[PDB]
C-alpha cells in the first residue's frame, strides 16, 4: 500500500529516544 | 523526574541555562529560514504563493519588509532594482551567528558563575532584587517598543510595514503612519499598530522609571511571596498564556498584522462569500458598460478568482504530514473561469457550494430563485431531476484558459462537482504525486499550535503558582 | 439562635424558586393542544 | 415512642409521599401532550 | 468485532438500530463511568493533599511507606476537614469504610446496569424515543431536540450493512 | 458623537458600578457590625 | 513493513510483561 | 372490561396491584419510628 | 567543579522504568498508524 | 477595615464564603438558574427551529437551552447589546441565555478552583485538588469556547440539555469521526481507567479489612489513633501479584496514580477538541482511501464506518442546520438497498 | 442539620402557609399567561401562521428585534 | 521624613494608585474586545478588511 516512509523513522525514534533516555537513568541509579 | 530544580538557587548558573534555550531558538530560525529558501518556489507568485508551499517562517520575515534574496528572487516580482544588502539570505546568517555567540557565552557564566568581578550592583551574591530587575528590564523593553514603532515602522528608517488592500494583491511594503483617533483603534488600520507601540513605548519608559524607584509596598513580599523566583515564573506564564490566545485569534480571524498573501485566506471569507461578492460587482459594473459576458470575466484579475477556490480555506487535516497545500490540489496553474450552467430553455442555473464543514457534498443545481433543477441521483431508478432528463450545459466565459462551450452529460457533470469548490482550476498534480486530498494553510497550523500550547500553559500557570505559594505544603 | 447569611440565604435562594417552578410546571401538565 | 414528642418519622413520610404526588403528576402530564402525536 | 475500528462500528450501528443514548441503563452507565472518573480523582487527589507532611520527605527526595507504618500516609482529619469546608459537613466522609466502599459501589453498580442495558436491548426493548410533540392547532409537527437525534440515527439505519437487505423493514 | 452601543457600553459600566458598589458596601458593613471575636 | 513495525512494538510489550512480572524489584517488610 | 356485575370496583381494582410495592415503603417508616436500628 | 548550590543525585528505579517503557511503546503503538498513513 | 472583612468573610461557618466566595456564588447560582429558567420556560425555535422547554411540553431530557442563531457569530448579546436593545423577552427569544450561562458559568468554575486554593492555605493542606480540577475546566473551555470560536459561530457549540448533548455526540461522529481521533482515545482511556481503579481500590480495601476489628462483625468504626487503619497491603500485594501478576505496594503511589489516569486523560481529549475547532481532524487514512478507490473487492471496518457517516451527514444536516437551507431530493440521499 | 427547625411547629406554621403560597403563585404564573409574554415562548396558537409552512429564521445581526416583530405581525 | 521624591517604605502600599490603573486597564480591554467583536459601533470604525484611509 501507500504509506509515508517518514513514519518509520518517526515511529522508531519515538520508541528509542524516550526509551534510551530512561535506559541511561536506570543504570546511573544502580 | 525533577532535575532542573537544581538551578533555582543560583543566578549566574541559571542565566547560563536561560542562554542556551535562547541559543537554540536562534539556531532554529536558521534551520527554518534556510530550509525554506531551498524549498521555496519563485516561478509564480500569483497562483503559487508562499502560503501554498506550506512555508512557515518566510511570512513574518516578509511582514516586516524582508523581500529580497541575494539571488534576486523577490516576492513583489520586481527584481530589476533589488539589492537588499541583508535579505533572507543574510537574515539566516544573522540568527545562526547569533545562535553561535549566545551559545559560547552561556558556557562562560556557567563556568564563571560567581559575583566576584568588574561589576557595579545592588545585589548581595545569594539574592536577586526582583522588583528592581523588572523595572530595569522593563524600561529597556519599553524603550524598544518605542523605536520599533517610531523609526522602523514609520519609514524614518525604511523597514516600513507591509500593506494590502481589501481584496486583491496590490500590497507592497510602504511606510505606515499612525492616526490616534478611533478609526485606527481597531485591528485593521496599520495605524493601530504603529500608534500602539509608540504610545505603549512611552508608557513603558515612564512605568519603567517608576518601578525602578518605588519599591514593593507590602503586597509583593507578604502576599505574593516574592522572595524567590517561582512567582516571576507563574506571573509571566499567565502573560504569555494570554498572548498566545490573542495571537491565535489574531491569526485565525485576521488583523492588520495577519495580511493575505502572507498567510492565505480565512474561513470567514468562505462562509461570507466575501470574494464571490467583489467578483460579481466587477461584472455587473463592466457588463453594464458595454462589454460582453465573455469580455467581462476575461477582465477580472485572476488572483482574485484564486482566492475564491475553496481549497484555500483552512478545510481539513489533523494529521497530513508535509501538509503543504500543494500535495492537495497539486500545483495550481489555471484560470478565473466562471462556469455558467444553463438549462434547455436557457434559464441560468446556479450551483450550491460546499460548506467548509463537510468533507463531501451532493452536487446540486438551483434556479436563481432557489428552485431545484438538476441533481446527480443516487437511486437512478426513481430519478426525476437527472442531468440527462433535463439536459444541462456548461459554458465557460472565463479567463483565457477556457472561453468556449460544452454538451456531453459525462463532461458537463464533472465540472458540477469541481464547481462546488467555487472557481475551477487545473493543477500540475504529477510534480509532487499529490493524492488529491485537501490540506491546511499556515494559518490553521499556526493556530492549532499556538492555541494548544496556550491551553497547555494554563496548567503551567496554575501548577507553578500554587507550588510557589505552598512551599511548606509542597514539602508536605 | 438567630437568622444568618449561610443557613438562611443559602436555603431560600435555592429552595424558594424551586416551588415556584414546581408550581408552574404542575400547571403545565394540564394544558391543552 | 410518642409521649407527644415532636415528629420526624412523620416529616420523613409526609414529604416523601408528597414528592411522589408531584412526580406522579409529571408522568400524567407527560401523557397530555405526546398523546396527540401523529 | 475484535478490532479497534469495529468496536466503533458495533457502537454506531447499535444506537442506530436500538437508540441507546436515550436508555437509562446506558445513562447510569455514563454515570458509573463519569462517576469513577470524578471519584478516582477526588480520592487520590485528597489522599494526596492530606499526607504526613513531615515524614522523611524533603524537597530533594520522596520515599514511601510500608505496612509497618502505623499512622499510614495521611491525616484524614485534614482531608475530612478540607472536603467538608468546600461544600458542607455531611458532604464530606467521616470514616475510611464509607469512602472506599463508595469507590467500589458507584462504578460497579453503574456498569451492572449498562451491561444489562445491552442485554435488555438484545431482545428488543430499545431506549426511549420521543419522536413527536405537536401543536394540535393544526397538528403542525414541532421538532424536539430528540428528533434531530432521530435524523442522524436515521441516516445510519439506511446504510448499515448496505446491500444485505432484500425486504423493506429490518426485523432483527 | 455617540451611537446607541456607546450608551450600552456606558450603561454597562454604570450597571457594573451599581452591583459592584452595593456588593462591597453591604459586605464592608456586615464585617463591622458583627465583629470578629478575638483577644490578644 | 507497515506491518513488522506494529509487530515489533508488540513483541516488546509482551517482553516487557515477562520481565516486569518475573524480574521486578522485591516488596519487602525488612523495614 | 368484562367483570359484569362487579363493574362498580374498577377503581379499587385498578390501584390494587401496586400495594406489593408500597410494602417496601412502610418497612422504612417502620425503621424511622424505631430510630433505624 | 567546586559549586554546592546543586543537589547532585539523579534517580529512577527499576519499577519507574517498567512504567516508563510501558508508556512509550503503548503510546508508540497507537500513534504508529497515524504517522504512517 | 480590610483584614476584618477577610475574617468576617472567611469566617468558618456552615458554607465557607471566602474571598473567592464572591465570584463563585453569584455566578454558579445564575448559571444554574439560567439553565433551569429557560429549561422550564423558554422556546428556542426562533433561533433553532426546535422546542426548547416544558412550556411547549418537552420531557426533561428533550428540554434544554439552545444556542444563539448562526447569523450572529460571536457577538456576546448581553441585555444592553446593540442587537437585543434591552428588551429582555427578545434577549431570550434570541438565545441571549447561552452566552449568559457560559460566561457566568465560566467564572463559577474560576471561583471554584479559587475556593479550592483558599481552603488549602487556611487548613494548611496541599493544593493538589485544585489542580486535578483543571482537567474539567479545560474540557469546558475547550468545548464551549475554543470550538465555537474556531467555527462559524456560537450555534455549533454544545447545547445546554440532555438530548441536545447526544445530538452533539452524533454530530461529531459524522463530520469529524471523532472516534478515530487518537486524543479522544486516550481520553477514553483515563475515564475507563478511572472507573477500573475506583473498583479495584475500593474492593481491595473493603475486602482486606482487618479480621475481628469488630466482634459484631459489621464495619462502621474508626478513630484518630487508628493509625494503622483497617487493612493489609501485604496481603493485597500477594493477592494481586499471584492473580494479576503486578502490584506496586506503596499507598502514596497508588493514590497519586489515581490522579494521573483520569486527569491526564481529559487534558488530551480537550487538546483533541482544540484541533477540531479548526476542522483539523483525524478522519482519514490516505493509504486506505487510495487502495479503496483503485479496487472494489477490498473492504475493512475503517471503510464500513465512513459510509455510515455520510448517511449521518446527508439526512441530518438539512433539519439540523436551518440557515443554509438545504433542499435534498429523495433520490439524492445515500441509501442502502431496501431501507 | 440534626433536624433543627425540622421539628418545631413554628417552622411548619410559617411555611404551611408560605410554601403552598408559592406553589399556587407559580401555578397562576402559567394559567394567567405571563410566561409567554414575559419570556416570549409562542403558544400552540402562534407557531405557524395557518398555512405558513416556513420556520421563522433570523438573518441580520442588527435587525434581530425588527425581524422578530415582522414575524409577530404576520401571525396576527 | 518626606525627603525629596514621594517616600512610602512598606506602608499599606501604593495599592489605590495601582488599583486605579488596573481599572483603566480592564475598561480598556473590554472596549477593545467589544470593538473587535463588533459589539461596539463607532463612526468610521469599520471592522472589515475594507477599512482603508
Ligand atoms: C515558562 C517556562 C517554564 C519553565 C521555565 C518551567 C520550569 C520548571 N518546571 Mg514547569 N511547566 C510549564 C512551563 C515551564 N516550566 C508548563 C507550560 C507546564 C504545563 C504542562 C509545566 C508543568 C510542569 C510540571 C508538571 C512540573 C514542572 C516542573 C518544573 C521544574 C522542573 C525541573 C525539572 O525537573 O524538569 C525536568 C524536565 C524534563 C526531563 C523535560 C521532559 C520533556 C517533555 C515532557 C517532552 C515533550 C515532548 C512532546 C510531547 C513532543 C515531542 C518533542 C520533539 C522535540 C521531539 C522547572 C522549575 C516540575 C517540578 O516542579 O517538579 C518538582 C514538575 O513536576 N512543570
Ligand atoms: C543581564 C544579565 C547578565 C549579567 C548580570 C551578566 C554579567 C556578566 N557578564 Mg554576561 N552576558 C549576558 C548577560 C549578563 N551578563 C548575555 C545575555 C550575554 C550574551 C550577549 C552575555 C555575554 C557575556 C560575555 C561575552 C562576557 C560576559 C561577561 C560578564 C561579566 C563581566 C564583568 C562585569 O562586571 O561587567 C560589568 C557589566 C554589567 C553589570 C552589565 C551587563 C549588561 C549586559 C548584559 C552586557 C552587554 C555586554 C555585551 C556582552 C557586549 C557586546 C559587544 C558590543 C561591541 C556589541 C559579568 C559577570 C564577561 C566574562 O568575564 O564572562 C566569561 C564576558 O567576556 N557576558
Ligand atoms: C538582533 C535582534 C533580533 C532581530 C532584529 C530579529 C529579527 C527577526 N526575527 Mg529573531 N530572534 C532574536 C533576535 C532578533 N531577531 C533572538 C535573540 C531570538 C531567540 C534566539 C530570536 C528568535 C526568532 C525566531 C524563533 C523567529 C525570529 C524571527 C524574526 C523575524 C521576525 C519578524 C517579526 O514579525 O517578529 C515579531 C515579534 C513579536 C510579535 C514579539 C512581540 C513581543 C511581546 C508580545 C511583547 C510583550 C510585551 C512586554 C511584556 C511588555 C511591554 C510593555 C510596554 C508598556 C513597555 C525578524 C527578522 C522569525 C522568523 O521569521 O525567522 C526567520 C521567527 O520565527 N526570531
Ligand atoms: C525589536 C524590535 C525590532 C525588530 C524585531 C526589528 C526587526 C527588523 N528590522 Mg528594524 N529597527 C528597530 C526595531 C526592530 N526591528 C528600531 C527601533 C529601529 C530604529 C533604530 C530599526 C531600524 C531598522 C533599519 C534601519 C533596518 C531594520 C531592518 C529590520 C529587519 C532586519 C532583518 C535582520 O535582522 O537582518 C540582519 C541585518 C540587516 C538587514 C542589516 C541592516 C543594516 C542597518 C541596521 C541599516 C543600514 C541602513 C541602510 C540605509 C538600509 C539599506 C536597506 C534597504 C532595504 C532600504 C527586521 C525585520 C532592516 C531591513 O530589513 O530593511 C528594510 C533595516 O535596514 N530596522
Ligand atoms: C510553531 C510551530 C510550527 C508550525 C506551526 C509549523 C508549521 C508547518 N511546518 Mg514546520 N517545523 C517546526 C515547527 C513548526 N512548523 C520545527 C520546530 C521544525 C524542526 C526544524 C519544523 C520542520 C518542518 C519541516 C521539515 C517541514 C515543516 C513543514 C511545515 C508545514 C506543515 C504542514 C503540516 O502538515 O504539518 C503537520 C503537523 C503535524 C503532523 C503535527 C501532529 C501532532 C504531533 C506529532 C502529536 C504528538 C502526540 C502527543 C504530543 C504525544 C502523547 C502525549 C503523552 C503525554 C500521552 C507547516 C506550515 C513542511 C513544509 O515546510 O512544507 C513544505 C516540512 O516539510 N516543518
Ligand atoms: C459542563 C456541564 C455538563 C453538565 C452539568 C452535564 C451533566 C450531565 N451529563 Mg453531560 N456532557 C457534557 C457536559 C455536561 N454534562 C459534555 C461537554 C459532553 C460531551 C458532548 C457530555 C456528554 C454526556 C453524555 C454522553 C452523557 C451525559 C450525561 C449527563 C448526566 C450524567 C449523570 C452523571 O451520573 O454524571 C456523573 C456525575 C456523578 C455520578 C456525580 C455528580 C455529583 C452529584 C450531583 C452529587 C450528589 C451528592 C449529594 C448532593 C450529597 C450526598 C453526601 C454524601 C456524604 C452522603 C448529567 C445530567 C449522561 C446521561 O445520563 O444523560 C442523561 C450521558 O449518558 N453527558
Ligand atoms: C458528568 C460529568 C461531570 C459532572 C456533572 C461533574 C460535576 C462536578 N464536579 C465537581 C468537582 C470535581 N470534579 C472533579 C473531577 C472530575 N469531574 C468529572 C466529571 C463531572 N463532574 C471528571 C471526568 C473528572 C475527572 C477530571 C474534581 C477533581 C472535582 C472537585 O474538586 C469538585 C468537587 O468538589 O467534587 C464533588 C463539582 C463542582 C461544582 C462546581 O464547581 O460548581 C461551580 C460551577 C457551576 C455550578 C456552573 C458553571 C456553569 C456551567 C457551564 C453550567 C452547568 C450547567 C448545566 C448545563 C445545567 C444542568 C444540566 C443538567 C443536565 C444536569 C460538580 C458536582
Ligand atoms: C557556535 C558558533 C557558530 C555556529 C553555529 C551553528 C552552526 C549553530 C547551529 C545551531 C542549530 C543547527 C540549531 C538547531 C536547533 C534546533 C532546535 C532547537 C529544534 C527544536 C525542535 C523541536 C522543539 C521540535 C518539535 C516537534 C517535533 C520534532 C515533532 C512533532 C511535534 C513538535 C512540534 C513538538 C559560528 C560559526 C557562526 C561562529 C562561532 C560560534
Ligand atoms: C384492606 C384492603 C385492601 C388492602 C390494602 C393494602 C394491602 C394496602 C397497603 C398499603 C401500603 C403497603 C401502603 C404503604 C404506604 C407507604 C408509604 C406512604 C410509605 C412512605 C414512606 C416514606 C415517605 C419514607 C421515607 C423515607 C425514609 C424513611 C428514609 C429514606 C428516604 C425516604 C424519604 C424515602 C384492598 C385495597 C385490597 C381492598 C380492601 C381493603
Ligand atoms: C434568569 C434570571 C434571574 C433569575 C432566576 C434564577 C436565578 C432562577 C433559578 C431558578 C431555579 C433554581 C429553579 C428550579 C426549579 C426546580 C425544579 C422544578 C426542580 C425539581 C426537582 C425534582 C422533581 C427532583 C427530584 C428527584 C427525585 C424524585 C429522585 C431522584 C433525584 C432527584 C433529586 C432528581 C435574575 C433575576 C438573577 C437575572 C438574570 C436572569
Ligand atoms: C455603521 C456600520 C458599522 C459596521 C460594523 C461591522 C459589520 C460587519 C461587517 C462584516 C464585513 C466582513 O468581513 C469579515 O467578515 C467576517 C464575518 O463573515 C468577520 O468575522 C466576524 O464575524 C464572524 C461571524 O459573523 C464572527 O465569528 C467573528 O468573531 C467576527 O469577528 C471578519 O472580522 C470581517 O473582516
Ligand atoms: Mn447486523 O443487523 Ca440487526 O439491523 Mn437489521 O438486522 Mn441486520 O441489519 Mn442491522
Ligand atoms: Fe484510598
Amino acid at each position: 500500500m501507500e504509506v509515508n516512509q517518514l513514519g518509520l523513522i518517526a515511529t522508531a525514534l519515538f520508541v528509542l529516544v524516550p526509551s534510551v533516555f530512561l535506559i541511561i537513568l536506570y543504570v546511573q541509579t544502580e | 523526574y525533577r532535575v532542573h530544580t537544581v538551578l533555582i538557587n543560583d543566578p549566574g548558573r541559571l542565566i547560563a541555562a536561560h542562554l542556551m534555550h535562547t541559543a537554540l531558538v536562534a539556531g532554529w530560525a536558521g534551520s527554518m529560514a534556510l530550509y525554506e529558501l531551498a524549498t521555496f518556489d519563485p516561478s509564480d507568485p500569483v497562483l503559487n504563493p508562499m502560503w501554498r508551499q506550506g512555508m512557515f517562517v518566510l511570512p513574518f520575515m516578509a511582514r516586516l519588509g524582508v523581500t529580497g534574496s541575494w539571488s534576486g528572487w523577490s516576492i513583489t516580482g520586481e527584481t530589476g532594482i533589488d539589492p537588499g544588502f541583508w535579505s533572507f539570505e543574510g537574515v539566516a546568517l544573522a540568527h545562526i551567528v547569533l545562535s553561535g555567540l549566545l551559545f559560547l557565552a552561556a558556557c562562560w557564566h556557567w563556568v564563571y558563575w560567581d559575583l566576584e568581578l568588574f561589576r557595579d550592583p545592588r545585589t548581595g551574591e545569594p539574592a536577586l532584587d526582583l522588583p528592581k530587575m523588572f523595572g530595569i528590564h522593563l524600561f529597556l523593553a519599553g524603550l524598544l517598543c518605542f523605536g520599533f514603532g517610531a523609526f522602523h515602522l514609520t519609514g524614518l528608517f525604511g523597514p516600513g510595514m507591509w500593506v494590502s488592500d481589501p481584496y486583491g494583491l496590490t500590497g507592497s511594503v510602504q511606510p505606515v503612519a499612525p492616526e490616534w483617533g478611533p478609526d485606527g483603534f481597531n485591528p485593521y488600520n496599520p495605524g493601530g499598530v504603529v500608534a500602539h507601540h509608540i504610545a505603549a513605548g512611552i508608557v513603558g519608559i515612564i512605568a519603567g522609571l517608576f518601578h525602578i524607584l518605588v519599591r514593593p509596598p507590602q503586597r509583593l513580599y507578604k502576599a505574593l511571596r516574592m522572595g524567590n523566583i517561582e512567582t516571576v515564573l507563574s506571573s509571566s506564564i499567565a502573560a504569555v498564556f494570554f498572548a498566545a490566545f490573542v495571537v491565535a485569534g489574531t491569526m485565525w480571524y485576521g488583523s492588520a498584522t495577519t495580511p493575505i498573501e502572507l498567510f492565505g485566506p480565512t474561513r470567514y471569507q468562505w462562509d461570507s462569500s466575501y470574494f464571490q461578492q467583489e467578483i460579481n460587482r466587477r461584472v455587473q459594473a463592466s457588463l453594464a458598460s458595454g462589454a460582453t459576458l465573455e469580455e467581462a470575466w476575461s477582465a477580472i484579475p485572476e488572483k482574485l478568482a484564486f482566492y475564491d477556490y475553496i481549497g484555500n480555506n483552512p478545510a481539513k487535516g489533523g494529521l497530513f504530514r508535509t501538509g503543504p497545500m500543494n500535495k492537495g490540489d497539486g500545483i495550481a496553474q489555471a484560470w478565473k473561469g466562471h462556469a455558467v450552467f444553463r438549462n434547455k430553455e436557457g434559464e441560468e442555473l446556479f450551483v450550491r457550494r460546499m460548506p467548509a464543514f463537510f468533507e463531501s457534498f451532493p452536487v446540486i443545481l438551483t434556479d436563481k430563485n432557489g428552485v431545484v433543477k438538476a441533481d446527480i441521483p443516487f437511486r437512478r431508478a426513481e430519478s426525476k431531476y437527472s442531468f440527462e432528463q433535463q439536459g444541462v450545459t456548461v459554458s465557460f466565459y472565463g479567463g483565457e484558459l477556457n472561453g468556449q462551450t460544452f454538451t456531453d452529460p459525462p463532461t458537463v457533470k464533472s465540472y458540477a462537482r469541481k464547481a462546488i469548490f467555487g472557481e475551477i482550476f487545473e493543477f500540475d498534480t504529477e510534480t509532487l504525486n499529490s493524492d488529491g486530498i485537501f490540506r491546511t494553510s499556515p494559518r490553521g497550523w499556526f493556530t492549532f499550535a499556538h492555541a494548544v500550547f496556550a491551553l497547555l500553559f494554563f496548567f503551567g500557570h496554575i501548577w507553578h503558582g500554587a507550588r510557589t505559594l505552598f512551599r511548606d505544603v509542597f514539602s508536605g | 439562635y438567630p437568622i444568618f447569611t449561610v443557613r438562611w440565604v443559602a436555603v431560600h435562594t435555592l429552595a424558594v424558586p424551586t416551588i415556584f417552578f414546581l408550581g408552574a410546571i404542575a400547571a403545565m401538565q394540564f394544558i391543552q393542544r | 415512642s410518642e409521649g407527644g414528642r415532636i415528629p420526624l418519622w412523620i416529616v420523613a413520610t409526609v414529604a416523601g409521599m408528597g414528592v411522589i404526588v408531584i412526580v406522579g403528576l409529571f408522568f400524567y402530564g407527560a401523557y397530555a401532550g405526546l398523546g396527540s402525536s401523529l | 468485532p475484535l478490532g479497534i475500528s469495529g468496536t466503533f462500528n458495533f457502537m454506531i450501528v447499535f444506537q442506530a438500530e436500538h437508540n441507546i443514548l436515550m436508555h437509562p441503563f446506558h445513562q447510569l452507565g455514563v454515570a458509573g463511568v463519569f462517576g469513577g472518573a470524578l471519584f478516582c480523582a477526588m480520592h487520590g487527589s485528597l489522599v494526596t493533599s492530606s499526607l504526613i507532611r513531615e515524614t522523611t520527605e524533603t524537597e530533594s527526595a520522596n520515599y514511601g511507606y510500608k505496612f509497618g507504618q502505623e499512622e499510614e500516609t495521611y491525616n484524614i482529619v485534614a482531608a475530612h476537614g478540607y472536603f467538608g469546608r468546600l461544600i458542607f459537613q455531611y458532604a464530606s466522609f467521616n470514616n475510611s469504610r464509607s469512602l472506599h466502599f463508595f469507590l467500589a459501589a458507584w462504578p460497579v453498580v453503574g456498569v451492572w446496569f449498562t451491561a444489562l442495558g445491552i442485554s435488555t436491548m438484545a431482545f428488543n426493548l430499545n431506549g426511549f424515543n420521543f419522536n413527536h410533540s405537536v401543536i394540535d392547532a393544526k397538528g403542525n409537527v414541532i421538532n424536539t431536540w430528540a428528533d434531530i437525534i432521530n435524523r442522524a440515527n436515521l441516516g445510519m439505519e439506511v446504510m448499515h450493512e448496505r446491500n444485505a437487505h432484500n425486504f423493506p423493514l429490518d426485523l432483527a | 458623537t455617540i451611537t446607541p452601543s456607546l450608551k450600552g457600553f456606558f450603561i454597562g459600566l454604570l450597571s457594573g458600578a451599581v452591583v459592584l458598589g452595593l456588593t462591597f458596601a453591604v459586605l464592608i458593613a456586615i464585617s463591622q457590625i458583627d465583629k470578629v471575636q478575638r483577644s490578644l | 513493513m507497515e506491518t513488522i513495525t506494529y509487530v515489533f512494538i508488540f513483541a516488546c510489550i509482551i517482553a516487557l510483561f515477562f520481565f516486569a512480572i518475573f524480574f521486578r524489584e522485591p516488596p519487602r517488610i525488612t523495614k | 372490561k368484562l367483570p359484569e356485575a362487579y363493574a362498580i370496583f374498577d377503581p379499587l381494582v385498578d390501584v390494587l396491584p401496586v400495594i406489593p410495592v408500597l410494602f417496601l415503603a412502610l418497612a422504612f417508616v417502620w425503621q424511622a419510628a424505631v430510630g433505624f436500628r | 567543579m567546586e559549586p554546592n548550590p546543586n543537589r547532585q543525585p539523579v534517580e529512577l528505579n527499576r519499577t519507574s522504568l517498567y512504567l516508563g517503557l510501558l508508556l512509550i511503546l503503548v503510546l508508540a503503538l497507537l500513534f504508529s498508524s497515524y504517522f504512517f498513513n | 477595615w480590610f483584614d476584618i472583612l477577610d475574617d468576617w468573610l472567611k469566617r468558618d461557618r456552615f458554607v465557607f464564603v471566602g474571598w473567592s466566595g464572591i465570584l463563585l456564588f453569584p455566578c454558579a447560582y445564575l448559571a444554574l438558574g439560567g439553565w433551569l429558567t429557560g429549561t422550564t420556560f423558554v422556546t428556542s425555535w426562533y433561533t433553532h427551529g426546535l422546542a426548547s422547554s416544558y412550556l411547549e411540553g418537552c420531557n426533561f431530557l428533550t428540554v434544554a437551552v439552545s444556542t444563539p442563531a448562526n447569523s450572529m457569530g460571536h457577538s456576546l448579546l448581553l441585555l444592553w447589546g446593540p442587537e437585543a436593545q434591552g428588551d429582555f423577552t427578545r434577549w431570550c427569544q434570541l438565545g441571549g441565555l447561552w452566552t449568559f450561562i457560559a460566561l457566568h458559568g465560566a467564572f463559577g468554575l474560576i471561583g471554584f478552583m479559587l475556593r479550592q486554593f483558599e481552603i488549602a492555605r487556611l487548613v494548611g493542606v496541599r493544593p493538589y485538588n485544585a489542580i486535578a480540577f483543571s482537567a474539567p475546566i479545560a474540557v469546558f473551555v475547550s468545548v464551549f469556547l475554543i470550538y465555537p470560536l474556531g467555527q462559524s459561530s456560537w450555534f455549533f457549540a454544545p447545547s445546554f440539555g440532555v438530548a441536545a448533548i447526544f445530538r452533539f455526540l452524533l454530530f461529531f461522529q459524522g463530520f469529524h469521526n471523532w472516534t478515530l481521533n487518537p486524543f479522544h482515545m486516550m481520553g477514553v482511556a483515563g475515564v475507563l481507567g478511572g472507573a477500573l481503579l475506583c473498583a479495584i481500590h475500593g474492593a481491595t480495601v473493603e475486602n482486606t479489612l482487618f479480621q475481628d476489628g469488630e466482634g459484631a462483625s459489621t464495619f462502621r468504626a474508626f478513630n484518630p489513633t487508628q493509625a494503622e487503619e483497617t487493612y493489609s497491603m501485604v496481603t493485597a500485594n500477594r493477592f494481586w501479584s499471584q492473580i494479576f501478576g503486578i502490584a506496586f505496594s506503596n499507598k502514596r503511589w497508588l493514590h497519586f496514580f489515581m490522579l494521573f489516569v483520569p486527569v491526564t486523560g481529559l487534558w488530551m481529549s480537550a487538546i483533541g477538541v482544540v484541533g477540531l475547532a479548526l476542522n483539523l481532524r483525524s478522519y482519514d487514512f490516505i493509504s486506505q482511501e487510495i487502495r479503496a478507490a483503485e479496487d472494489p473487492e477490498f473492504e475493512t471496518f475503517y471503510t464500513k464506518n465512513l459510509l455510515l457517516n455520510e448517511g449521518i451527514r446527508a439526512w441530518m444536516a438539512p433539519q439540523d442546520q436551518p440557515h443554509e437551507n438545504f433542499v435534498f431530493p429523495e433520490e439524492v440521499l445515500p441509501r442502502g438497498n431496501a431501507l | 442539620p440534626f433536624s433543627d427547625i425540622i421539628t418545631s411547629v413554628r417552622y411548619w406554621v410559617i411555611h404551611s402557609i408560605t410554601i403552598p403560597a408559592l406553589f399556587i403563585a407559580g401555578w397562576l404564573f402559567v394559567s394567567t399567561g405571563l410566561a409567554y409574554d414575559v419570556f416570549g415562548t409562542p403558544r400552540p396558537d402562534s407557531y405557524y401562521a395557518q398555512e405558513q409552512r416556513s420556520i421563522p429564521l433570523v438573518t441580520d445581526r442588527f435587525e434581530a428585534k425588527q425581524q422578530v416583530e415582522t414575524f409577530l405581525e404576520q401571525l396576527k | 521624613l518626606n525627603s525629596e521624591y514621594g517616600k512610602v517604605a512598606p506602608g499599606w502600599g501604593t495599592t489605590p494608585l495601582m488599583a486605579v490603573f488596573m481599572g483603566l486597564f480592564l475598561v480598556f480591554l473590554l472596549i477593545i474586545l467589544e470593538i473587535y467583536n463588533s459589539t461596539l459601533i463607532l463612526d468610521g470604525v469599520n471592522v472589515s478588511w475594507k477599512a482603508l484611509g
